[PDB]
Order: structure tokens, then sequence, then C-alpha cells
């Protein structure tokens, strides 16, 4: 359950500031780490800074690029489909009737069956 | 012996060897139970723990995750390590990097997660399976099923020093002259190579300079012959 | 969307299957998304 | 070395697995597959996310409104009116549903109740399965009719042996307003009940409208023989118009 | 723009580079984990035997060897024989008049070489007024040459020249 509207443009463009601000807080905290290491081994007790392990924000932004690609799949596989659903299926959402509809899709269907048995039975004949 | 600390009635290591007279758990009680100040020596001892000591932490972490492998097709697996004496020795070194971590922020910890003190747990443990097996021990008591536990801190790829053999059991070894035919911690290994790298064949796989300003400590006491150093040798780097 | 396992393969014949949701960290925190811990799946898993 | 399962835990921390190809390729048989109902190839994981999507939707919306017991060595989270306590899954990835409980009859119709509630979740096609559930709580032999009709349906035990069967929600042949999420009852005086499904070997749907205290029922074939069919068997009232006139207007009506 | 990381990351150029690993490889660990990264057979072989021990690069016998039969290439006694190897000795086999054969010694494989050097040039050229305007028209195609190539142009121009004879 998350309700948010299902529209996956606002999302994706209301979320690539997070992208981009988690992006920028793990470079800046690898080269907090990286200043403080390379005082640890040659300098002296001059980095005291507790900072994040690097660990936990790093996994969060693969999570978070994570959510927004299969949100972007999700758009994808949306959009696919009502492709072709345009491209090959009348509009006829309350000027036929859901049964008249139902009835044509089960014939289209064993029409595609009947092509696939012939193709199969062909390439049963070559070899 | 490297304390230059006060004197005592009794040496500081001679002292702290007497450190098997103590509790199970709570390290951080029987390190003030037997003394605390006179074991900081310099301020510019921050080079080992982070550095190098670093390995003996990961060395008991391998430890636990490698205990429950009896079933595994070798009887000790990787190792079994149940001595008790030199795992009192470890012990000790344990209790005395827990007081130098006490004494400077720049230790070893799990460096995963559950800092808010993961290495007290390790040593309790540790303390735990010493004292079921210190003197003729059970192996695999309950306690063996919680310690089996995988904590999310333990890390991976550990050198382990070990070299080829000459396997020429009876009949003939031909061999060209190049192209072989098959059949010191501190730090010092990357991926590549990036430096001249002078190895030996033992263990050690370490740097020629050592590239250090004051840990002269280990490199002038490796300079020689390491434990069987005859195998001494050095190699360049590869190139395209 | 929700209670993603994540099943994938290193070894030579074996595979491997983990929660998706504690990201190197046991009950720190979440990972800002999905809801977590579906039930229980290690046991789904280990009977067969 | 490898098996460290002794004990119990509460993380997931990397489980090591011919069994993911067991695993994967739906089967036709969810588990024990006793042979109720389903032309479809269920995937044991499929049917592992769905029945674990589905005690969330049910804790969920039985803490959402209505009262549920704290948490125990059982979740009993099927609380209903007047006493109703099932939520076991001795087989986890088959189904969490069991006998509520028994007080006085209206007995192997519970039983049978209980393994068509079972049957009644199956693939996770739709969440609003479970306002259905929640929605039945008819204690006087209400929901009996229903059960006993879906138990013949899936049995067929010795419309005239034809398609009779709607235990679903949003049917096609309702009266168009907008399309439905979960309807499964109208808290009025008179509920709405989705009566049966008729299909021949054409097809429409049956509502019926229980008078709680209104049933008003192509068309021209389905209006006019339910009217008739009502009221020819008026004198149906002990519980008069319990199941007689369901059974009327299935078999009877023809 | 978030250059920050940049130069704090390029601090570290010194030897002692080996804490990076501290750094990246646990997290690293975390998301991939591949034991499988190249367990295939794989060996280091630098070299096994490498000279041509016949000739020059091979680049100029490869493309003379594939000119027309109408040209007959073979070689003097060998007085550069490892180096060099370039001293040719052509017949012009055709519908033509035959005549002396060139010199044709070539320079390293740059080709700044005017190759022939008419060794027989003076008596076996006194010989005849024919063979002799021959060679004159030879001279004089060959002044022609902007930066003759020994490969192709010395011969194709001899032949060309060789044709021309006949007026």
């Amino acid at each position: 359950q998350q309700q948010q509207d299902f529209d996956p443009v606002q999302r994706y463009k209301m979320l690539i500031p997070q992208l981009k601000e988690s992006l920028q807080t793990l470079m800046k905290v690898a080269a907090q780490n990286l200043i403080q290491n390379t005082n640890i081994d040659n300098g002296q007790k001059s980095s005291d800074a507790p900072l994040q392990r690097f660990d936990k924000c790093l996994e969060e932004f693969y999570a978070l690029c994570d959510q927004l690609e299969l949100c972007l799949r999700l758009a994808h596989e949306c959009l696919s489909q009502s492709c072709d659903s345009a491209k090959h299926s009348p509009t006829l959402v309350p000027s036929l009737p859901y049964p008249q509809y139902l009835a044509v899709i089960k014939a289209q269907i064993t029409c595609a069956k009947d092509i696939h048995t012939a193709l199969l039975d062909c390439a049963n004949k070559v070899t | 012996p490297h304390f230059l600390n006060t004197p005592d009635k009794s040496p500081g290591d001679r002292l702290a060897e007497i450190c098997a007279k103590i509790t199970d758990v709570d390290i951080d009680k029987v390190m003030i139970n037997l003394k605390t100040e006179e074991f900081v020596l310099d301020m510019n001892t921050l080079q080992a723990l982070q550095q190098l000591l670093q390995w003996v932490g990961d060395f008991v972490l391998y430890l636990l995750v490698s205990l429950p492998n009896q079933g595994s097709p070798l009887r000790p697996g990787h190792s079994f390590l149940r001595d008790g004496t030199s795992l009192g020795m470890l012990r000790e070194l344990m209790v005395v990097i827990r007081i130098w971590g006490l004494l400077k922020p720049s230790c070893l910890p799990v460096y995963t997660a559950t800092s808010d003190d993961s290495m007290s747990l390790l040593f309790r443990l540790l303390t735990k399976l010493w004292i079921c097996c210190r003197d003729e021990g059970a192996a695999s008591p309950a306690s063996d099923g919680l310690v089996s536990r995988l904590q999310p801190k333990q890390p991976l790829r550990l050198r382990f020093g070990r070299a080829p053999t000459l396997p020429s059991s009876t009949s003939t070894l031909q061999l060209d002259g190049l192209t072989r035919a098959p059949g010191l911690h501190l730090g010092a290994y990357p991926t590549e190579e990036c430096k001249a790298c002078t190895r030996c064949g033992c263990v050690t796989m370490l740097k020629s300079p050592n590239k250090t300003t004051a840990v002269t400590q280990w490199e002038q006491r490796w300079i020689k012959n390491c434990l069987c150093g005859g195998l001494w040798r050095r190699v360049p780097l590869s190139c395209s | 969307n929700m209670y993603c396992i994540d099943i994938y393969c290193r070894s030579r014949g074996v595979v491997a299957i983990r929660d998706g949701a504690y990201s190197l960290f046991d009950n720190s925190k979440l990972v800002e998304g999905f809801y977590p811990a579906p039930g229980l799946k290690t046991f789904l898993n280990m009977f067969v | 070395p490898p098996p460290r399962k002794l004990p119990q835990r509460s993380w997931a921390a990397s489980i090591p697995t011919s069994a993911l190809n067991i695993l994967l390729l739906p089967s036709p048989t969810p588990g024990l597959v006793p042979g109720l109902a389903g032309s479809y190839l269920c995937s044991p994981l499929e049917r592992f996310l769905g029945s674990v999507i589905m005690r969330r939707h049910l804790q969920r919306i039985i803490q959402q409104e209505t009262l549920q017991l704290i948490n125990s060595n059982e979740p009993g989270v099927i609380m209903f009116k007047t006493d109703a306590l099932k939520c076991r899954v001795a087989l986890s990835p088959k189904t969490n549903q069991t006998l509520q409980l028994k007080v006085t009859p209206e007995d192997e119709l519970q039983v049978l109740e209980k393994f068509f509630e079972t049957r009644v979740a199956g693939p996770p096609f739709k969440a609003n399965t479970l306002i259905a559930f929640t929605k039945l709580l008819g204690a006087p032999t209400h929901i009996l009719r229903d059960c006993v009709h879906i138990m013949k349906l899936e049995l067929f035990p010795d419309q005239l042996k034809w398609n009779v069967q709607f235990c679903l929600t949003i049917p096609p042949s309702a009266p168009p307003i907008a399309p439905p999420g979960t309807p499964a009852v109208v808290l009025k005086s008179k509920m709405l009940f989705f009566l049966q499904l008729t299909q021949k070997t054409v097809s429409i749907i049956v509502p019926i409208i229980y008078d709680m205290a209104t049933q008003q029922a192509n068309s021209s074939v389905a209006a006019p023989m339910m009217v008739s069919n009502i009221l020819k068997r008026f004198a149906e009232m002990r519980q008069g118009e319990c199941t007689i006139f369901a059974a009327v207007r299935d078999l009877m009506a023809n | 723009q978030p250059l920050l990381d940049a130069v704090l990351a390029n601090i570290r150029s010194p030897v002692f580079n080996h804490s990076l690993y501290r750094t990246f490889v646990p997290a690293m660990m975390a998301i991939h984990g591949p034991p499988i990264v190249s367990p295939v057979v794989c060996s280091r072989k630098r070299r096994f035997e490498e000279d041509e021990r016949q000739s020059i690069p091979n680049v100029l016998q490869g493309e003379v060897a594939r000119l027309d039969p109408k040209f007959l290439v073979n070689l003097d006694p060998s007085h550069c024989s490892n180096n060099g190897t370039v001293h040719l000795i052509c017949k012009l086999d055709d519908k033509d008049l035959p005549s002396v054969p060139p010199l044709e010694l070539s320079v390293p494989a740059d080709y700044p070489a005017q190759s022939p050097m008419w060794i027989d040039r003076q008596w076996q050229y006194d010989a005849n007024p024919f063979l002799q305007s021959v060679h004159r028209c030879m001279t004089s195609r060959l002044l022609q040459l902007p930066d003759k190539h020994s490969v192709t142009a010395l011969l194709n121009t001899w032949a060309q020249s060789i044709h021309q004879a006949c007026l």
C-alpha cells in the first residue's frame, strides 16, 4: 500500500534531487574518511570527528536507485501495455458489451493458438 | 616488553602474564583490577592498532565463523586452536589491546555495526570458549550454539600465508630455467604492485623499505632472515 | 512493489537467497522503501 | 558445517540453496491441492508472497476498525462479531486458515466452510477477498447457504448442475456506476450480496438483498424469471427465508 | 559540479597507498561479493621465440611477391645477407625486347631509397643506340618520380620505359 496516485512522472521528477543530494553526501563522507585515514597512517591525533560509516549511506543510495529503477520499469510496462492494447484492440470501456469483448478475446486467443500449433506441426514435419 | 613504564613490585609483562587468574567477562573490570595507569608509553603509538594490530582482531573473528565447521570434510577444517595456553596468551593480548584502545581511540573495532563496544562481547565469548576448553574441556556445550550466531561484523579475505613445494615423488621432474610448470602484515598488500616489494617465501609477503616514519621496530626486527627466512626473494611488477 | 527478496548466484553450482531490506544492517534502519520482513521467508526457503 | 538451523532466529543472512527449478516454473498444484478448483499454474513463491500479503492486509483491516487479539503464541485476528479465532498455518506455504469456533450448529459443515474459506484465498488475484471474508459474519445460518452452494459447486456431490457459483466481488453484470474495488455488503436494512454467477456450457450475475430486519431482481431472461421464481415461493416464512429461496432460485428457476 | 571529493581524493598521491582498501572493499563486499571474476585457466607467458632469421621485415617480400609474372626477381651474391638483404635482379619477360637487369638496393623500410644504382651502367649501356635511348628515357622518368618507392614504383616505371622504347 503506497497510494502515490500511480503517476510515475512527477514521482521520478521529485525523487531526482534525492539522488543528487545523496550522491553529494556520500562523496563528502568518503572524502572525510579519506582525509581521516591519510592523517591516521602518517599524521597525528587530528582526525577526531565521528562521521557516517559510509556503509549505510552508500547502501541506502543503492536502495533509492533501486526503487526509482523499479518504478521506471513499472511505468515502461504500463506504457507498452497501453500501446499494444491501443494498437491491437478496439475502444470499448463503459461500443460493444463486455461479454462480446470477452468472446472476441477468446476467439483471438484460439486463433493464435491455432497459428502456434500450425507452426509447431511445420517444425515437426521439417525435422 | 615494549613498555617504557614506571617500575613496580614485579615486571610489567610478568604482572600482565598472571591475568589468567581473572573472571570470565567484563575485561573492563579486570584491567583496572590489575593496573591501568602505567601502560601508556608515548603519543606516537597511533600506527599499530589501525594498521597491523587489526589482524589479531579479525583473527579472533575468523575463529567464530570457523567454530561450527566440524562437519566439514576436514577434521580441523581450517584450524582448531583448542590448546588453551596459546589461547590464554591471545586473551592477554586482547585485554592489553583493550586497555590500549582505552588509552587511544584509534583501535581496531568491528568496523561494521553495533558500536553503541562489540569487542567486549567478542572477548567474553572467547573467554567463555576458553574456560570451556582450558582443562580438558568439551567441544563441538550449549553455549556453542549461541556463540555460533553470525553477527553482522565479520570480514573475510585474509592472507593465511603459505607457499608451494616440490612434489617430485619417484620418477622425474623436468623444468626449464624460467616459466615454472604447475605442480610482516603492516598492510603493504594492495591489488597491484606499487613499489619494489621485497618479499619472502615463508609467510612474509611484505614491502622492502616498509614506507614508515617511526615504526622501525618491526622493520629493523625483520630486516634479516625472518621465521625460517632463507627464502627472502624479490621480483619486479608486471608490465602490460 | 513490495517484499522483494534477493536471490542470486555466485557459486559453481549453488546460489544464495537473502532479505533485501536489511542492507548489511540487522535492525538499525531500513532502505526507505517497501515494507520489510514479510512473514517468514527463511523457513519457507529452507523447507525445500 | 553449513547446517546452523538447530535453533531459530529473526534475521536472514545469506541462506544457501534444482531447488530453484522446483521453486520456479509454477506448478498447477498449490501444495496439497485437494482438487477443489483453479486451472492456473501457481508458483510456490507466488502463493507464498500472496499469503504473506493476505495476512498483512488481514491484520491491517482487523486493527483498523474491529477488535483483535494482542500478540501471543498464535495471532488470532479473526475476531468477528460474536467470537472467531483461526489464523494458524501448519503448512505455511499452502494457506493460513482454520476453523474459528463452534458453540452451536448453524458438524462437518463447519469443516466444509473452513476448507472453502481456505480455498477462497488461492492466488493473490485481489486483496478485496479480505473485505469479503470480513463481511462474512452471518451467524443465523445466513452464510451456510452460500457455503453449501460453493461446496457443491467445487465438489459436485451426489442451474441444474451447471456453473452456479459467485463468491467474488465486482461482477460485470452489476449496475454500472464505477469499477468496484471491494464490494462485499451494504450496511443497510437490506444487506446486499451477490447471489450467483449463472453461466451455460451464457454469462450473467445475480445479486441478492437479504432483509436483515427487498431483493429486486439477458435482462429479459433473468429479471422476469427471477421475479416469478421469487413470487411463486413467497411462502418461505422458524428460519423460513434462509436457504429455500436460494435453492429455488438456483435449481427450480428453469 | 560535485568536485569536493576530487582534490581530497587526489591528495593520496604518495607511495603509502594501502588504506584505500580499508575504505572500500568492505562496503564493496556488501554489494559485490563475486568469487568468480577470473576462475578460468589463466597464466602469463611473455615470449616464446621472436626473430625473422630469413630477411628484412616481411612487408617488402610480402608485397613484391604479389607482383605480375611478367617480372622475375632474384638475388645476387649475398653481400648484405642479413641487414640489407636487398639487391634485386629482375628479368622483364613479356611481349617486348629484353635488357640488362637493374641494381635495386634499398634502405630500411622507411623507403627514402632510389634503390637502383646501375653497377653495370657504362659498358652495358654503350653497346647499342636503342638500349641507350631506353636508359635515357628510364632516367628521365625516374627523375619525374616524386619520392619514388622501390617496392613498386621502380619496377613499374622501368617496365613503362621499356615499353616506351618502341617510339
